[PDB]
């Protein structure tokens, strides 16, 4: 079918690629291999009832159903790992209840899109895509493990005989409302292979677009603040702090390398014309909103570097990109302006500019 | 004494004289540096 | 005496057939300013070492002697070590030295032919000459020494001197736990055995053929807690010996006392076991917190009788372990705590 | 046949261990299931879904077994196996929780679900055992920094509070090398290394050494090159002037070290104003000399 473990290796290589070859010191999130291998750990799809009554077949193929709606592989009724981000292709028993097969296929997007989230968890655990992407990877988790809960529900009724296939497809209904929150962000962040604030960006869009539906508008809102609190730390850093951090080198500004040598050997700077240029691949639509000020903010943090003060305004607040414009501009704008005015004060203070075009005069 | 001890550390050498004129050297705790000239010179004779 | 370079270094000119050049006597004056009380030896003797082993043509014994040398500890063996070392460096100054000795041992060679560890026995042996040794310091003086009814009484601190065939795994369990627990207090296992320490040993455990290849997995790890506490007590009757010293008396003192907080253990597990709601992964996490600590005070037991560290021997020692038990940051404080309190026996 | 024996395996799997019915892949460090266990094929497919542990706690538990190895392994080495011993205690609490739940009902399904949380964990570990692959000194350190912006706090957390724990050793070397001027490292692992073959005039520039072979993840070139200058300093207090003087938190050590840094210098140049006489010296070498 469709590509996922090639177009893995083909995206995550060329992505890590692009990291490691610019990260001039900025990181990237590599991930690891000691349990890549001894598979059968990541989550893909892992008795010949026919003649058993629609209820009887029909329990048979939503047993096996069961595994391949866990990414797992049933008994008789098993679906052969789908080829790329999917989940598996059902083969069922051919004499189990058909019109039950049918309305399970009729859930089956709940499986071919569950096999395929795994797939997107473990291209996550490829970290290249960042290390707030990684932080992304742990929510990810957790919603898994509230589908674990209900799993366990649904296993605790079957092990009761208390689980039923029709009233599995209608928790999967209630299950799939929820699924299509998720696999529409999924999608976004896995096939679309952002870098950086990328998809930052694509974040918002997501945010924007699964606005109303509130397992993704939520879900949406929340990683945005939640990305900007990772962005608080990486802005607060580079912008705020003057710190340029590079936990991918994902961020909004390209840390163009301040060369102090260069600033003060040719006409163009270096430490204060190529103090840091602008990663506007790797940026969100409020992070670069505030970016704007912050662009001069961030120019004036480098400039308190070079008048030994790589430091923060006495904020180092980063607006938390929410729902709320305001809450992911005003507060980056605030940072930038206390930094332009921090540099305003350097300037009329170490800078001394006016005291040396006075000694100039002569 | 420990020569025991002493032919003990020659057989872990490994050569080829108990040489513990030496090892009294180090009872005395002469320093690397002119042991390494000492023993040079004694090589040369 | 001040002028063993007479007796050593003129004799080395001499006799290692080195008349020619300096001989040794310069040599003796080089090392006579560069002999001191002390030992200034700070050097990266693990650099040395591996400088030796990648110079040692055949580098197993060598190795093997850099580690048996230092179980005597005896003085100063990285001058001496680092000397084999630096000597193969200079082949033209080893092949001068095999012209200075070899032809003088082919010459002695010519004028020659012209014309098992029973803890028992070990212990008994160092005990006599220890005594004989305090005697010959005291010389003429009695001696606050351990009984001859001190050394009678075998097992005198009671020492360690079931059909499990279709148990239950849960019931195997609880028996090899049983098991485990008499060998703790120094007592015979349910459906296995324990042969005596085959000298400086704890006991040599016989695993029960029924023990399950998991459990006696498992129980592999409690084995040497237990050969190391087994150990530790004759250790501690060792060091007991007032030919061991009222030092070492001190030291096993205070061994006895954090042995309380080994038996103190042992009946938090009984607390358990009588209620019978232990578990074999439950005693493993619990051993965790001090399976490793019995091993680690076993460790400066050992060294100190493998030294045979009389007087600042074991005190030495006992620094050494106190600056390099960090990362076990516990025995790091325990050995400094021991020291603390023992230096006052000599303090 | 019996798949709750399984769960067994899983167990043994986890402690690192293969259960009785179902043994252990040790080719991938992983489980191998009895392919005659006559039971659901996809019930053994699901056993070993989850079977990649094994692959991690027991080779982990290798790796700790190799720490332990070395007995010149650094004493910060071995406080990275108490750390290890730490992660441990906490997997053993698990295990044993682990166990209570298996006191005869729950399912595989549940043992995975509750594993998923204990296997990112375990992932986490086996992550900085490959980030400590023979790396030594500073050398080590930078080695365990390779984590050192990591997200998904889960693990970023953890190894920001490990380096935390850890620096506390080394910090404690360096500060007595620096204030102490204690550094004789036999292993020869300290950035602030020793020639102990230094007369005091040479000593002075000599008695220590810059080991660059193994700098910290933490102690930046700066960090090295005035530490080492401190040393110096109260090096020549040690043989120069035959004295010596009195002198985790690592954003803002460097600025208390440069201020007491400075002021040793100015001590040190007082004691050598009083002491040394160089200014006595060259008065000689220029009346006279």
């Amino acid at each position: 079918g469709p590509t996922w473990q090639q177009s893995l290796e083909l995206t995550r290589k060329m992505l890590r690629d692009k990291q490691s070859k610019k990260n001039s010191g900025q990181r990237l999130p590599v991930l690891p291999a000691w349990v890549y291998e001894r598979p059968a750990l990541l989550g893909d799809f892992l008795v010949p009832i026919g003649s058993l009554p629609l209820a009887s077949q029909e329990a048979a193929v939503v047993e096996d159903l069961l595994y391949v709606l866990v990414g797992v592989d049933g008994r008789y009724i098993s679906a052969q790992p789908l080829t790329g981000r999917q989940g598996r292709t059902f083969l069922v028993d051919p004499n189990l209840d058909l019109s039950i097969r049918e309305l399970v296929s009729r859930i089956l997007p709940v499986a071919a899109s569950y096999s395929t989230v795994t797939r997107f968890i473990e291209e996550k655990s490829s970290f290249e895509y960042g290390q707030v992407n990684h932080a992304l990877a742990a929510a990810m988790r957790t919603l898994v493990k509230e589908y674990l809960v209900l799993v366990t529900q649904l296993e605790q009724l079957q092990r009761q005989g208390l689980l039923s296939l029709q009233k599995l497809w209608f928790y999967i209904q209630p299950a799939m409302r929820s699924l299509d929150i998720l696999a529409s962000l999924a999608t976004s962040v896995d096939k679309g292979e952002c870098i950086g604030g990328a998809t930052l960006s694509l974040l918002h869009d997501r945010s924007f677009s699964y606005t109303g539906d509130s397992q993704a508008q939520e879900l949406c809102l929340h990683l945005t603040k939640a990305a900007s609190t990772p962005y608080f730390e990486i802005l607060e850093k580079w912008i705020y702090r003057g710190i340029i951090d590079d936990p991918y080198s994902e961020f909004m500004v390209e840390e163009h390398e301040l060369r102090k040598e260069k600033i003060q050997e040719d006409y163009n700077d270096k430490y204060w014309d190529q103090r840091y240029t602008v990663v506007q691949r790797q940026i969100p639509s409020f992070l670069q909103k505030m970016a704007g000020k912050v662009l001069s903010t961030g120019k004036y943090l480098n400039v308190v570097r070079e008048c030994g003060h790589d430091v923060t305004c006495p904020v180092a607040k980063e607006v938390v990109y929410t729902l709320k414009e305001r809450a992911y501009v005003e507060q980056i704008e605030k940072a930038f302006s206390y930094a332009s005015k921090v540099l305003l004060d350097f300037l009329m203070g170490e800078k001394e500019l006016l005291a040396h075009l006075r000694s100039i005069k002569r | 004494a420990e020569e025991t001890e002493l032919f003990e550390l020659a057989q872990a050498a490994g050569g080829a004289e108990v040489f513990k004129i030496l090892v009294d050297l180090l009872k005395l705790n002469v320093a690397p540096l002119a042991v390494f000239q000492m023993l040079k010179s004694m090589c040369a004779g | 005496s001040e002028f063993r370079i007479h007796h050593d270094v003129n004799e080395l000119l001499s006799l290692l057939r080195v008349h020619g050049g300096d001989g040794a006597e310069v040599y003796i004056d080089l090392l006579q300013k560069n002999r001191t009380p002390y030992v200034t030896t700070t050097v990266s003797a693990h650099s040395a070492k591996v400088k030796i082993a990648e110079f040692s043509r055949t580098p197993e014994d060598f190795l093997k002697k850099y580690d048996e040398l230092k179980s005597k500890n005896t003085r100063n063996l990285d001058p001496l070590v680092y000397l084999l070392s630096k000597l193969m460096e200079d082949r033209e100054t080893l092949q001068y030295l095999q012209q200075n000795a070899k032809e003088r041992a082919e010459l002695a060679a010519s004028a020659a032919a012209s014309s098992g560890p029973t803890w028992q026995q070990s212990l008994e042996l160092t005990r006599k000459m220890l005594r004989d040794k305090q005697s010959k310091k005291n010389s003429g003086q009695r001696l606050p020494v351990l009984p001859a009814w001190v050394y009678e009484r075998p097992a005198l601190l009671g020492d360690f001197l079931v059909p499990i065939g279709s148990l239950p795994l849960a019931s195997q369990e609880a028996a090899v736990v049983e098991d485990l627990l008499y060998v703790l207090v120094g007592v015979d296992g349910r459906y296995i055995s324990a042969q005596p320490l085959t000298g400086r040993q704890g006991r040599t455990f016989l695993v029960d053929p029924n023990l399950d290849l998991s459990i006696r997995e498992l129980v592999s790890r409690i084995l040497p807690v237990a050969a190391s506490y087994s150990t530790v007590t004759r250790f501690i009757e060792e060091k007991s010996s007032f030919e061991y010293g009222q030092v070492n008396h001190a030291l096993a003192a205070a061994m006895r006392t954090l042995v309380k907080e080994y038996l103190v253990l042992v009946t938090q597990l009984e607390q358990l076991q009588r209620q019978g709601l232990l578990s074999l992964q439950k005693l493993w996490f619990y051993i965790q917190p001090a399976m490793r600590s019995l091993d680690i005070l076993a460790s400066l037991a050992t060294s100190v009788d493998k030294g045979e560290c009389i007087g600042g021997a074991t005190l030495s020692l006992l620094h050494d372990r106190s600056f390099s038990y960090t990362g076990d940051s516990q025995a790091q404080e325990l050995c400094l705590h021991l020291t603390k309190a023992a230096s006052t026996p000599y303090f | 046949v019996t798949e709750a024996a399984l769960v067994r395996d899983i167990l043994y799997v986890f402690q690192g261990i293969d259960g009785k019915h179902v043994k252990m892949s040790n080719a991938d460090n992983c489980y191998t299931v009895e392919g005659k266990a006559n039971l659901s094929k996809s019930l053994r497919d699901t056993a070993v879904r989850l079977a990649e542990l094994g692959w991690l706690h027991n080779k982990i538990r290798k790796y700790t077994d190799q720490r332990s190895l070395d007995r010149s392994f650094g004493l910060v080495g071995q406080s990275f196996c108490a750390a290890l011993h730490q992660e441990l205690r906490e997997y053993y609490r698990l295990l044993s929780v682990l166990h209570s739940q298996l006191q005869l009902s729950l399912t595989l399904r549940r043992l995975l679900v509750w594993t998923y949380d204990p296997k990112m964990r375990l992932k986490t570990l086996a992550a900085l055992v490959d980030h400590c692959q023979g790396r030594k000194g500073g050398e080590l350190a930078s080695a365990v920094h390779a984590y050192t912006k990591t997200g998904d706090p889960y693990a970023r957390s953890l190894v920001q509070h490990i380096l935390s724990l850890v620096s506390h050793p080394v910090l404690s070397f360096l500060y007595r090398w620096i204030y102490d001027g204690e550094l004789e490292d036999t292993y020869h692992e300290f950035f602030v290394a020793s020639d102990p073959a230094v007369k005091a005039d040479r000593l002075w520039h000599d008695k220590y050494a810059l080991r660059k072979p193994m700098i910290p993840s933490f102690m930046t070139m700066d960090q090295c090159r005035k530490v080492l200058l401190i040393g110096k300093s109260i090096n020549f207090l040690h043989q120069v002037c035959h004295d010596q003087t009195p002198t985790d938190l690592e954003n803002a050590f460097q600025g208390k070290i440069d201020a007491a840094y400075f002021e040793t210098s100015k001590y040190l140049l007082d004691v050598l104003n009083k002491k040394y006489s160089l200014l006595d010296h060259m008065q000689a070498m220029r009346r006279y000399l």
